[PDB]
């Protein structure tokens, strides 16, 4: 019988944006502590 | 009766009660040289075709075809691990060699339909798969296969209902119910699909498709 491809999960968009912006306000933390 | 009992017991269903279709195979195969009988072999194929043991399948249908190349009951077992192993080669071949010795069977033309799935022709699986479809109303495969032609090419409102009349012709067949509760995760209505998807698995449970949805 004709066996279905099974679904893949996708990267979104969001989740890379947040995890970038986290990036960014963690590199952003110690700039001013070495200061 | 004492070999027509494990020759009719081979015949059933084989989702359930598994081990006990492969001990009768084995039973048959000593004290009664039947191990070379093609219903023997089909009863394994289908064994195999049940945990998805595709290489196998290939193998010992291969073994088969070679004596036989046109036996419909052994064909859509073939036909399906052809398509999950993805080799379009020996698919095209059969499946032209079938168009030209069975023109009216459905079957001919759910193979070229299948060659066209492997090479990812949605347009003509369509129609190819539609023509299988009215040539057989008892042909599950062309139900499902037609609505993965319509899932896969974009628009997913025709599959629905070719899904849902897939599972209404075949009361008791819990493949096409996974394939719509896969179609109803594709179109984000999960509510419906818990209930299907546990249907499916009242039946199925060891299986990559069920556990993985």
């Amino acid at each position: 019988m004709i066996r279905r491809a099974p679904t893949t999960l996708q990267l979104s968009h969001d989740d890379v944006t947040s995890l970038i912006d986290d990036l960014n306000e963690q590199k952003l933390k110690q700039q001013l502590n070495i200061e | 009766k004492e070999i027509m009992k494990n020759l009719y017991k081979i015949n059933l269903s084989k989702y359930i009660n598994t081990e006990d279709i492969t001990k009768s195979n084995e039973i048959l195969a000593k004290d009664y040289k039947l191990a070379d009988n093609v219903d023997v072999v089909r009863s394994k194929v289908d064994i195999c075709y049940t945990q998805c043991k595709f290489n196998e399948c290939l193998e010992l249908c291969e073994t088969v075809l070679e004596n036989d190349e046109f036996n419909t009951n052994i064909l859509p077992a073939y036909i399906g691990c052809l398509y999950e192993l993805s080799n379009k080669n020996k698919l095209f071949l059969l499946s032209h060699r079938l168009a030209e010795t069975f023109p009216k069977s459905a079957i001919t033309w759910f193979s070229v339909a299948t060659y066209y799935m492997s090479l990812d022709r949605i347009s003509e699986a369509q129609k190819y798969y539609s023509k299988s479809s009215i040539l057989d109303p008892s042909f599950a495969a062309a139900w499902l296969g037609f609505a993965h032609t319509y899932a896969l090419e974009g628009e997913q409102d025709q599959a629905l209902t070719a899904y849902s009349t897939a599972s209404r012709f075949f009361p008791g067949m819990h493949l096409p119910k996974l394939f719509l509760g896969m179609q109803f995760m594709a179109m984000n209505s999960l509510n419906l699909a818990e209930s299907y998807f546990v249907l499916a698995y009242d039946i199925c449970p060891n299986d990559p498709l069920v556990l993985n949805e």
